[PDB]
């Protein structure tokens, strides 16, 4: 069960784009949260939004969720790890199921930056899961950024000579007696040819590898082999990634953060979309 | 494993597909190496190296993830989709 | 350097609109310019699903919430037609009949305009106040879409040898007895080196030099210089023209003709203008 | 004479858009000395109508361009014809 068109976040241009898709008659799938958006609840007063001055944003909220559901439109209370694309259709990857779309469309609006990573990505991970067995015996340091990541770590103690953790987040930390925690603030990676250290602001730690376990991932990253320059989604004029078939719209395209131009966004984009299942 | 290496010597760019049964970005690139062998029946010629199966094999070469695709000439590490791996075979030759 | 506005925006549809309230956010002095009823086609229009937030609400309820909000916000609109915007260089100098206008920015927002067959590769051979006198004593041949192209007939017909008029609205002329009325639809001019010819469904007029008089002039002509492609204006990302300081947004653009894209278009223009008045 | 020798901006003054071209032209001249000449079409008929002026805001050069353009369209036709 393929749908046409697969949406990636609720937010202003997720359900632009949703509404649009569903009027001509297209099956839609949009992942994202029960609330629809934070910033949309969030804000307090909205003047910029044509045809609702002064609305609170919360209250704003509630127009667009009225919308969808007198349209029919539910939103599907998952978060989207990865999505592969195939050549002719979209794979969705989420810990709870996995689904597959010919068209999607993004709408992730923003997340947060890494440090010097990308400088040597092949000796540095993401997927830590998978590679796993490449460092047995080998000096293995995890930057866990949810509880997901802490049970990465009680993995990789199997099979390294030595895992730190390092969290982000402040709570009790589920791992076992292996495991050593690094309560210090990650600044860079590096190394002469490979990964070799990791530098923390009053730590320094020697390590083969460095896994960094995001809970927002970055556009680039969520989407493997997505053109992603100044930090935000590169779109052509009809909302085109480097990827045929895939779309962005909102705060992921990268021009000013506002309600108005993310509906728009997310309109052209699912217009579009819909155009290219037809010729 | 010598047809391998015979063949490495020869030639036409050869590809190695480096994956595990476990990693799933690994199964999502051999379809996608299959649908490339036969697209590309001159330019090069792919190979599929299971990590698990040739652990060898993939020390001698410093693979850094499950899934990687090499050509000494690039390296391309993780999943990609393939209009880039195929660009990035078209100017590398 | 009188009255000189910040920013000017051309047509009182979405777009338009949605430019105006943002540069108002910013303490930008605005002034817009487009008809009181703002646009026909919201009025129009029997319901719009696909513009979130309101659901199957009619057009012209949808144009009253657009009232409040421009009222609220201190924005009146000037119920005048643009004729002209010439680009000066450090500020849009904006012509009327009524009276002239000068801002440092502008934003374009009218959706459609008429098309012209054949006329764009004869156009140099053949304004006509502006060109009148070098027609001394020949033919010339007038497509008349307004009033203002009969007082024009009546004038040229005085200084050429020959006036015709060809109106394309039904109502009484008020023309001197040395024009001649033509009651036919263009179809083709045709020429060498210049023009000599203008080709009707029924009938072939020998003219010298054709004048073709609109009521709703296209955007290449209402801003000279401007650069059109496929019956849009181009736009980059930030909704800039081929001139450096206008900024174009709404159906005018191309693409889609949707409220959601017009309004984001005009948001994305008028935030940008903002941004490039701030710099200074 | 000296024009003659060296052998244009065509401008009158009903015309407004002439008029805005004219100042155009000025800015012109003034932020390129190195790599203009108005005429009155009014009080040389004959030079405009021996070089075929069909519109009254025209810019003549080996290149005429007729009705009027801006600043930056002008400097980036003379600097390709050069
Ligand atoms: C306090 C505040 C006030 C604001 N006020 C205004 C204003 O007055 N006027 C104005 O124009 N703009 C305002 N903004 C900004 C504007 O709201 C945002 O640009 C706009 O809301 C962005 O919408 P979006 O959907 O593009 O991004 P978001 O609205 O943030 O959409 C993000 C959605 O995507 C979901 N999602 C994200 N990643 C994933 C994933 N990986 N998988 C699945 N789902 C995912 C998120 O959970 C979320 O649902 C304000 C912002 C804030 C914070
Ligand atoms: C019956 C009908 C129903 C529609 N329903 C929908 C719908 O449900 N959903 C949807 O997304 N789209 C719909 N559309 C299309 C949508 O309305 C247009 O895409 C949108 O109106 C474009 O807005 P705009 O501001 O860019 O231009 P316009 O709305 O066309 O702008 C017109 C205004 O600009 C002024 N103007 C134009 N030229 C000049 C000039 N030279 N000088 C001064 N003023 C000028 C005019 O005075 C006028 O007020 C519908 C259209 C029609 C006719």
């Amino acid at each position: 069960e393929r749908y046409d068109i697969a949406i990636i976040g609720s937010g202003p241009a997720g359900l632009a784009s949703a509404i649009n898709a569903k009027t001509r008659n297209k099956s839609v799938i949009v992942f994202g949260s029960s609330d629809l958006s934070k910033k949309l609840t969030l804000a307090p007063v909205i003047n910029n939004y044509l045809g609702f001055y002064g609305i609170r944003g919360a209250e704003l909220q509630e127009k667009f969720k009225e919308h969808i559901d007198n349209m029919g439109i539910q939103i599907e209370n998952v978060k989207v790890n990865n999505i592969y694309a195939m050549g002719e259709y979209f794979s969705i990857m989420t810990s709870k199921d996995t689904y597959e779309a010919s068209k999607v469309i993004l709408a992730m609006g923003m997340e947060h930056t890494k440090p010097l990573k990308g400088e040597d990505k092949f000796l540095v991970g993401y997927s830590a899961t998978c590679d796993a067995p490449l460092y047995k015996g080998k000096i293995v340091t995890i930057v866990g950024y949810n509880k997901e990541a802490e049970s990465e770590a009680n993995y990789l103690a199997e099979l390294a000579s030595k895992v730190y953790y390092v969290p982000r987040y402040k709570d009790e930390y589920q791992l076992v007696s292996a495991v050593e925690i690094v309560k210090d603030v990650p600044v860079e990676i590096v190394g002469d040819k490979k990964v070799e250290k990791l530098k923390l602001k009053s730590r320094e730690l020697e390590t083969d590898g460095v896994f960094v376990l995001k809970d927002s991932a970055p556009p680039e990253q969520l989407v493997p082999g997505l053109y992603v320059e100044d930090g935000h989604i590169k779109v052509n004029r009809k909302m085109e990634t480097n990827i045929d078939g895939c779309y962005a719209a909102g705060d992921c395209t990268g021009k000013p953060y506002q309600y108005m131009k993310a509906v728009g966004e997310g309109q052209v984009a699912a217009l579009n979309a819909v155009e290219k299942l037809y010729t | 494993e010598s047809i391998f290496d015979e063949e490495i010597k020869t030639s036409e760019p050869v590809i190695v597909d480096f994956w595990a049964p476990w990693c799933g970005p690994s199964k999502m690139l051999g379809p996608i190496i299959d649908e490339l062998s036969e697209d590309l029946d001159g330019k090069a010629k792919f190979t599929k190296v299971n990590v698990d199966e040739n652990p060898g094999i993939a020390s001698k070469f410093g693979i850094a993830s499950i899934p990687t695709v090499m050509i000494p000439v690039e390296t391309l590490v993780g999943f990609r989709p393939k209009q880039s791996i195929t660009a990035s075979i078209e100017k590398h030759m």
